[PDB]
């Protein structure tokens, strides 16, 4: 009968409405998780950065103090 | 300078040398930290995005589930 397979229609579509609106959430949800990775990635690379800058840093003055003994053996 | 006063710099140099190296030594493990940190970090991340795209993927073959008895729906009222 023709009332039938349309209900059966009608209650296929209720169910892929409630599919692809939660196929769309996740879709947002992946965007964000991916952002905030990022963000959080950023952030390390931003401290190991700095890191690096104070250790190279401190490799100068080893530098300058090995520089400087080698001038006192020297006389 | 005076030789005693030469040789007392060289032992402060070699002093400061060694705190200089703890200090890099501090920093090396910071590093490690920081690098674990956002190891998990991003492990935590791919195991949600792993699942999400798992749910997603079952969504997606009982859509085209569904699409396919439309098809046969419209078939039968034709």
């Amino acid at each position: 009968t023709e009332r039938k397979l349309l209900e059966r229609s009608r209650r296929l579509q209720e169910e892929s409405k409630r599919l692809l609106d939660e196929m769309a959430e996740i879709m947002r949800r992946i965007k964000k998780l991916l952002k905030k990775a990022r963000g959080a990635d950023e952030k390390v690379l931003d401290e190991l950065r700095k890191i690096i800058e104070r250790i190279r840093e401190l490799l100068d003055r080893s530098r300058k103090i090995h520089e400087r003994s080698e001038e006192i053996a020297y006389k | 300078m005076t030789r005693e006063e030469l040789l007392r710099e060289n032992i402060e140099l070699a002093k400061e040398h060694i705190e200089i190296m703890r200090e890099i030594l501090e920093l090396l493990q910071k590093m490690e930290e920081l690098l674990e940190k956002a190891r998990g970090a991003d492990e935590d991340v791919a195991k949600t995005i792993k699942e999400l795209l798992r749910r997603l993927k079952e969504i997606i073959e009982r859509n085209q589930r569904i699409a396919k008895e439309h098809e046969y729906i419209a078939r039968e009222r034709s």
